[PDB]
């Protein structure tokens, strides 16, 4: 009578089950272990300060009211019995918008072990908030964390721990954000204190250095080649006013545009970044080339070749000095 | 565990959740405090701001009194829907989400004398009306007014559970503001009257201040360099007509394209911001250069250096500096 | 009615939808079948593709065995949430949803021996891998992996039908720059922290058509660099005209480099289109510095040399570029 | 609804005095209890705060250490402890119930302390 | 702390006319002031709470007003039994009090 | 106590209550009074051709099954009993997206007066479609409407009327919009006839007038100034060819870039706007200025003619500006 | 009371009504008679090849178990009865994001007639697919369909029939159309029988013929392309020795033609095939690009008025004039 017994057993367990009471309500706290099988960070947008994180969140505790003896197999029930069982109230503190996947059925797992241990797995897509420091953008590394905390139960009512020490989180290396690159994941277990009590808190944080080769191809190379061209203005003869004024003006207008186009994928930060410092330095170099021409003309037609030979040497020599300093410092 | 179950069932037996505590004998006061966990970004375009809270309400119920071995019953979320709760809504909220991942983010603690507690996680997008006369060197007071919806002043009143200076607490790490900064909280309690009756409303003013770091790189500095770019055109050969001409036409194009971003950033207000006045004065000082060059070209043995060029080499930068020392002092320093 | 409703009430009394059929006997064999309505647009900056299918599943349930004169019980979606359903989820779906207008789009047919035909309409954003290399000539095998969530290999065993995957006319499909080449079903067992699961994968072979990219960035940049070489037919004494042509060509090349990158996702490596853009630039920069050095000298026959040399040097690059990438 | 205090006290300076007031008609676990000092021909000076439901106490910086407030649940009573009495401590004390919108609703009859 | 600077010390006028008071706050207190009366040999009694809310048993002649920083209490046709001392308090922070405004004939 | 008396009174009222039947089902239609307190009008967008409105929507009808006399006080019940009582199926015809706010509970009110009057209130944020005629943009005035209508009950079953004339809709005058200004509002009661019968309808309308200062600051004045720059070329000498053709080309490209730049934010309407007429009007004067140089470069190479264009061009631009502004304003 | 009598009638009706079973399950087919009061042909999104509609989806069938003889004729009930009586499972075959408005009460209608006839009216915001071949863009004329049929019952169990004849079944609101790009010429409807892997399903279609108004692209795309061709032809009227100026004109025009290409390429699905718009920009580019070739030929021969420059003032405008007569008559 397998199906028969496997029925009555589940029928008896969930009868008299009070969902409003945690296991060991009047006694010691329950221990809710956790492991996460990260699947993929959808996006790490700096504009909205957030990283969409899809994960297979998996809780683990031991309820002594749900211990079956006769049946000897780990009962995997349908996912809708979890609305009739007590489940720990884990919440993410830095969450902004998140959902449990609901195709074709709600994507959650329930599994009753014969000693009453409850295995509860959920598939969750969190758009967690990750305030970033862009002071060295794009040559930066960020630290984005996912806070796991109990809401209603204090440390006298619940206890959190990572199942497997540093092996709890997995496939974290597999995720490959197109722009960044994970350097190291870390697992932290704390107790934070609020005005209503002291709550347990598991914390998962990644370090995300930024791949820079896209950035060179899109901004660092146009911004350098523009000064490179400007340098042509000096060589052109002094009486060719239209050509030298047109070249310098064009390079200045390019450097000014290059900047605005960039400051559109960045939040309105009130500070100067690394790429803004570089673009400002290249703008100073282009502006100094145009002011050098102003001086050359004002000197001959306003009362020459020595100044134009000196600026033909100093300007590539000084730009390689600034370039070297910038690169060494930010790397 | 059956000892606590029968206590909960005795609390919920013959309990009408449709009626406030003491419907015909007393006013059901509600003690309120807010723990601001993250003051989110302020969107200027929608005149709104996002705030994540731990809104706590506490009130006295005489029906939920229990005698047992445990003084405080930290119960689960389910218990919350089966008892009376105040219908606190935000008067200026636009779209606010009560988070329910993974379980509903609610709290319910019933002490032995009947005193309750109801903490909740919200993300309120509230209206912050802005007067952008002093943009970007402005300061706002973004409010957050909550209060009852159905129960009037004679039925439900609201109060702060701590001192009103210490009843709104902002976390230290919780500042997601990237453009502004928070200068301090401010509360008030008042009575508002509508078509139905008079309601008790509690106002929380959040004082802000815009940091001038984005617009001093995007608008002010490129416009200053645009004016300076036109200022070097007076040190050019009088005879070099296409050179000075190109300087001028381009400066004028960079000035008119630079204004676009200003109106592109802020909302379509009818008046003019202080940045728009800076745009207008910089436009006047860059468009006067073409008028000066046109006068020289109309007034152009060799040629001599024009007296108009020698006057414009000195007058125009000192007038620009005088305008800067007037404008920046008047707006920034006061 | 009368007869049918007592058959349904006799089936559904003493029935637990929490327990799968043959809970402690044998794994439940589920025959899946798919009919693709239309594959939506393949988004490149976000790395997924939209697909609209008629996901159909077939299994056995000995509790749903009725002996009667009616053989097939064609039923509506109001009886979906009362029997057992396998928890089939799509392992690489970023977001998905069924359609609920004007009724839940679910079909449930019960045979007299126990066959349960559950079929629902789904719209799935399945994550797909975009090598992005060789762009704009890349061929992808976009996958679609689906499996049970809670039930391991010992409890649910999936199996396809020989002609399970069916597609539409591929003419009403929403692919603009792609073409549906072919499909291939598969099956495998993955090992996770909760057990072993049977995963079925459907690979959709897509290749990029030869439209848009060429009119978008290839034809404009080639015409721009053709226009860069008309400077060599201008006389050497016309300095401002030739340098104005030079600055307009290089600023338009930089602008076209910036514009064509907006359609490309933020990848770190270089593509073939970016290689073409960089080669076009090194050519126009070489043209500008050659005009410089000729003008610098005169202040001699390099201008007459450049009228034949530079059209040839770009044309030999084109035959190298296309053949090595076709 | 009535706050009954103790009687007048007269002790030597440098000693300690026990001072109390009993609240009737309600419970002190709901509302805060406020202590205040009224010097003769002077203004009121707030002494401290006590929350009998939590046990938390807050005091003025100038009255810290020399004064503290205690409470009990069964007797529904608030207590004062005064240490190192001086000539400037000669005043009259009231215990104030927290009222609607923090208004110091009820007041006791007053206990006058005197040193010699 | 919050400093109450209510003025003046005393006013000496007759019975049947309008007399007003003033309470000036050092820092912001938002509609949380309170007014009490002080007869000789008598405990204080509450008069006004919030900014202008009349307590139960207070006559209609006692009219208050409030703002962000400036507060006032206007008495209309003061009688002989109203000759007492008035105290202005605040409770937006830990509570303080003013000096005290008296009345004379 | 009194609480048990109110509990048994409400339990007697909701015992045997049929929510599927309207009050006075077989008799006269029920009169449903309405009044609206408008909270704000947020986003009047011409791109999506709609406006966003947040309101306090109250309704008041009579139900003789809900008449209690035990309590001589209006019973303000909890917001969760409203799913157990009959409510009218009031819908908005021009709705596109609407939601009742659900923080911290469902923001609705129900109040039981002892005679039988039920005051049902809601806080509804709606995005009502408002079809705009952008033929005088940006100097136009709009007429945005809200179409309150009953769905399942005809005029034989329900009757809609404004509660207390023009005092029903309040709070309109304090609504602050960034680019508009509310001039007038009007309330219309009418009966529309569909295929299934005649249904009552309350029509609430608006008179939005668009402020001009943003568009003067952004579009009109830069076009005027770039048109001013085109006539500097009449003063530069005829032989300086590169300067005059740069003066022509830069402002021609500026005018066409402003024309194509201030239109992709706007919808893809097939008619011409007033700002579009002014940009086409300014582009004519700019293109004729470059053709003025094209005439004088052909007469000489292939002083009287540019002197005449020095005076005639600002006059005929001023004449075109007076004709444009007096006609459209 | 009479209202109590009606309560009794409603209860008796539901005492025995199984909502899982269609009327006449053991019998014939349940003839659903469909009807659509188009209230607003919403905006047509050209990027996603989709369009939005707002319909009053009226369905009508006969259920013999819902027959009454009470003191009323039609029982105009509320929405809650519809959750517990049969309801044809109509789904839209091409509908992408159809949604039923829920403000305030669900916008549903239920009128049980005396003889057993039912009426079921919903309010939807169907976002159905539209296959668009924009090759004649922007002189194209699409036909966006809307196919709705059952999802569970076959043609041997539920058959759908239009209540009216011709196309009257779908009456488009006389003032209901949000088409700023198109205009509704007319509607044509039909009823088919589509066989799939599970059986035959009755499918009803409603074709809505559209026609793009050219007027937006006459001001945005066509005229700025035409005027810069005229602007590029100014270079033939200048001096031969004026290299700087003619070179400027040239390198400028080409740029504004290339700039005018990108925005258009972007304002359309990135289809592999080209459009009729692109066959206008490319020829107008070729007129502009040959103008710079003309000046390069003059500058090759310069060191008088060139005969090549004089002949280009006549040949180039009349070649552009004849091209616009060919192009605007083939597509119009
Ligand atoms: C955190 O809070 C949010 C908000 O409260 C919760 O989200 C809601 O959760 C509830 C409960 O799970 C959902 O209710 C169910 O909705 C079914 C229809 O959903 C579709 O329509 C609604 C609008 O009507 C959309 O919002 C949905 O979109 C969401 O879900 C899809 C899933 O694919 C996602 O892809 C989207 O991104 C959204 O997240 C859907 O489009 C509805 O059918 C169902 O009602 C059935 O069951 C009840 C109870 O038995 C019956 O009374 C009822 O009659 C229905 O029964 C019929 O249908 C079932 C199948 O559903 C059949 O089996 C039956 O035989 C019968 O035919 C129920 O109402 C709600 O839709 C959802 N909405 C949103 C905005 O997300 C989160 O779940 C919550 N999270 C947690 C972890 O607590
Ligand atoms: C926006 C300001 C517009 C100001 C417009 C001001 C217009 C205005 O008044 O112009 C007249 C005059 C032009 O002087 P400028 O030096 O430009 O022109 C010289 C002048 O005409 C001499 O008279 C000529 O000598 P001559 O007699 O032929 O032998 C000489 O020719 P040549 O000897 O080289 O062959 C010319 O180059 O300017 C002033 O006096 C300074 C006014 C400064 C005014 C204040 C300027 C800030
Ligand atoms: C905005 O547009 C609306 C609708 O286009 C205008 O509403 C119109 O208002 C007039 C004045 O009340 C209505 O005339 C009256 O109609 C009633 C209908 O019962 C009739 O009884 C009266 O005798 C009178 O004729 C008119 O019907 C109404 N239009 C429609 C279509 O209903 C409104 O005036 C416009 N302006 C503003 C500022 O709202």
């Amino acid at each position: 009578g397998n199906m028969s017994f496997v029925k009555e057993t589940v029928d008896k367990l969930l009868k008299g089950y009070d969902i409003r009471l945690r296991p060991d309500f009047g006694g010691p706290p329950v221990c809710v272990g956790m492991n996460i099988d990260i699947a993929s960070i959808d996006m790490v947008s700096e504009v909205n300060m957030d990283y969409t994180l899809t994960m297979y969140f998996q809780q683990y505790w031991r309820d002594k009211r749900l211990a079956y003896s006769g049946i000897p197999l780990n009962l995997t029930l349908d996912n809708r019995v979890a609305d009739q069982l007590w489940v720990p109230d884990t919440y993410f503190l830095n969450d902004k918008k998140s959902f449990v996947h609901g195709v074709t059925v709600k994507n959650r797992m329930i599994r009753l072990h014969p000693d009453g241990t409850v295995l509860y797995g959920l598939r969750i897509t969190t758009t967690a908030a990750c305030m970033m420091d862009l002071r060295r953008y794009p040559l930066d590394e960020q630290n984005c964390t996912l806070e796991i905390e109990s809401y209603g139960y204090t440390t006298d009512d619940i206890e959190f721990y990572w199942r497997g020490g540093d092996k709890a989180v997995t496939g974290v290396e597999r995720i490959e954000l197109p722009q960044f690159s994970i350097v190291e994941h870390r697992l932290v277990s704390r107790n934070v204190v609020f005005a209503t009590g002291a709550y347990p808190r598991l914390s998962l944080s990644f370090r995300l250095k930024r791949n820079i080769g896209y950035f060179i191809l899109q901004t660092y190379m146009p911004s350098i080649l523009i000064t490179i061209l400007s340098w042509v203005s000096f060589w052109i003869n002094y009486d060719a006013s239209a050509a030298r004024v047109a070249l310098g003006i064009t390079t200045v207008l390019t450097m000014t545009t290059i900047n605005t186009h960039l400051r559109e994928t960045l939040p309105k930060i009130p500070y100067v970044k690394a790429i803004d410092m570089y673009l400002m330095g290249c703008f100073v170099f282009v502006f100094l080339a145009l002011l050098e021409y102003a001086f050359v003309n004002y000197i001959f037609f306003g009362r020459v070749n020595a100044i134009d030979r000196w600026s033909r040497i100093v300007f590539p020599f000084t730009f390689s000095l600034f370039n070297l300093v910038y690169w060494l410092y930010y790397v | 565990t059956t000892v606590f179950t029968r206590i909960l069932d005795r609390l919920l037996d013959g309990y009408d959740n449709r009626l406030r505590p003491g419907l015909g004998e007393r006013v059901t006061e509600v003690k309120t405090d807010i723990f601001v966990t993250s003051f989110g970004p302020v969107s200027d375009h929608d005149m709104e701001y996002t705030i994540d809270v731990f809104f706590r309400q506490s009130w006295k119920d005489e029906r939920l009194k229990f005698k047992g071995p445990m003084t405080v019953l930290r119960l689960n979320n389910l218990m919350a829907s089966k008892i009376w709760t105040p219908d606190t809504f935000f008067h200026n909220g636009k779209k606010s989400v009560a988070h329910n991942m993974t379980m509903p983010n609610k709290l319910l603690r019933i002490t032995e004398d009947g005193t309750l507690l109801y903490t909740m996680r919200l993300t309120v997008r509230a209206e912050c009306p802005m007067h952008l006369e002093d943009f970007p060197m402005d300061a706002h007071a973004c409010p957050l007014k909550f209060g009852s919806y159905a129960y009037t002043r004679a039925e439900v009143v609201y109060e702060w559970t701590r001192e009103p200076a210490r009843s709104v607490v902002v976390a230290e790490d919780g500042s997601r503001l990237n453009q502004y900064d928070l200068l301090g909280q401010t509360v008030d309690s008042g009575i508002v009257q509508s078509s139905t009756g008079e309601y008790v409303v509690m106002t929380t003013h959040f004082h802000l201040k815009r940091k001038i770091g984005y617009f001093v790189i995007q608008t002010y500095l490129p416009c200053i360099m645009t004016v300076i770019l036109s200022q070097v055109s007076f040190w050019l050969n009088r005879e070099s007509v296409p050179a000075r001409t190109v300087f001028g036409v381009t400066t004028v194009l960079t000035m008119t394209t630079l204004s676009i971003s200003a109106r592109n950033s802020l909302p379509k207000v009818a008046y003019a911001t202080a940045m728009d006045w800076f745009i207008a004065v910089c436009y006047a000082f860059v468009f006067s250069a073409l008028i000066e060059f046109a006068t020289v070209n109309y007034f152009t043995t060799f040629n001599s250096v024009s007296k108009i060029d020698r006057l414009s080499r000195i007058a125009f930068p000192l007038l620009f500096g005088i305008f800067n020392l007037v404008y920046w002092a008047t707006y920034l320093n006061r | 009615e009368g007869d049918v409703t007592v058959i349904l009430n006799n089936l559904l009394e003493g029935y637990d939808n929490k327990l799968r059929p043959d809970i402690g006997v044998k794994p439940t064999l589920i025959h899946t079948d798919m009919y693709v309505n239309s594959i939506g647009p393949v988004n490149a900056i976000n790395m997924e593709y939209t697909i609209d299918i008629f996901f159909a599943q077939t299994w056995y349930d000995r509790r749903l065995k009725f002996n009667s004169t009616i053989k097939v019980l064609r039923l509506n979606s109001n009886m979906v949430g009362k029997i057992w359903i396998p928890d089939t989820f799509f392992r690489n779906s970023k977001k998905a949803d069924a359609h609920w207008i004007t009724t839940p789009n679910r079909m449930l047919r019960i045979w007299n021996d126990g066959r349960v035909l559950y079929t629902l309409r789904l719209t799935i954003d399945a994550e797909c891998q975009l090598q992005l290399h060789n762009f704009p000539m890349d061929e992808h095998s976009c996958p679609l992996e689906f499996s049970s969530y809670g039930y391991p290999r010992e409890e649910i065993v999936y199996q396809w039908k020989r002609s399970s995957v069916e597609v539409g006319d591929t003419r009403s499909w929403r692919l603009y720059q792609f073409s549906f080449v072919g499909l291939r079903n598969t099956t495998e067992v993955v090992k996770t922290t909760s057990g072993d699961y049977v995963v079925m994968s459907v690979y959709f072979d897509l290749s990029r058509r030869m439209g848009y990219f060429t009119i978008q960035t290839y034809i404009p940049c080639t015409l721009i660099v053709v226009l860069s070489w008309v400077s060599f037919w201008i006389n050497k004494d016309a300095v401002p005209a030739r340098t104005s042509l030079g600055i307009t060509t290089v600023l338009t090349m930089t602008t076209l480099s910036t514009i064509a990158r907006k359609s490309l996702p933020k990848v770190s490596y270089v593509t073939a289109m970016d290689l073409f853009v960089s080669v076009c630039f090194i050519f126009v920069f070489s043209a500008l510095v050659e005009y410089g050095t000729l003008h610098y000298f005169v202040s001699a026959k390099m201008d007459s040399y450049a009228r034949i040399f530079f059209p040839t040097a770009f044309c030999l690059f084109n035959l190298v570029y296309w053949v090595s990438y076709l | 609804v009535q706050l009954q205090q103790s009687g007048a006290e007269l002790v030597k300076p440098g000693a300690s005095v026990k001072l109390s007031c009993t609240a009737s008609g309600f419970n002190i676990k709901d509302t805060y209890m406020y202590w205040v000092k009224q010097r003769p021909e002077q203004g009121l000076e707030w002494i401290g705060r006590i929350d009998p439901a939590n046990g938390d106490t807050k005091y003025d910086p100038k009255f810290q250490g020399k004064a503290t407030i205690t409470t009990d649940t069964f007797s529904n009573t608030a207590y004062l402890q005064l240490s190192s009495l001086t000539s400037e401590d000669t005043a009259v004390y009231y215990c104030a119930r927290k009222g609607l919108r923090w208004a110091m609703d009820y007041w006791g009859q007053g206990t006058s302390v005197t040193v010699s | 702390n919050i400093v109450m600077t209510q003025s003046p010390k005393s006013m000496s006028m007759s019975v049947g006319e309008r007399v007003t008071l003033s309470c000036k706050a050092s820092e912001y207190v938002g509609t949380y002031v309170s007014w009490y009366q002080q007869k000789p040999e008598q405990s204080p009694k509450l008069l006004i709470y919030g900014a202008s809310n009349r307590y139960t048993g207070v006559p209609d002649r006692f009219t208050g007003s409030g703002s962000a920083t400036d507060f006032t209490l206007t008495i209309g046709s003061v009688q002989a039994e109203d000759l007492a001392d008035y105290h202005c308090g605040q409770s937006y922070s830990y509570p303080t009090f003013g000096a005290g405004t008296k009345l004379e004939l």
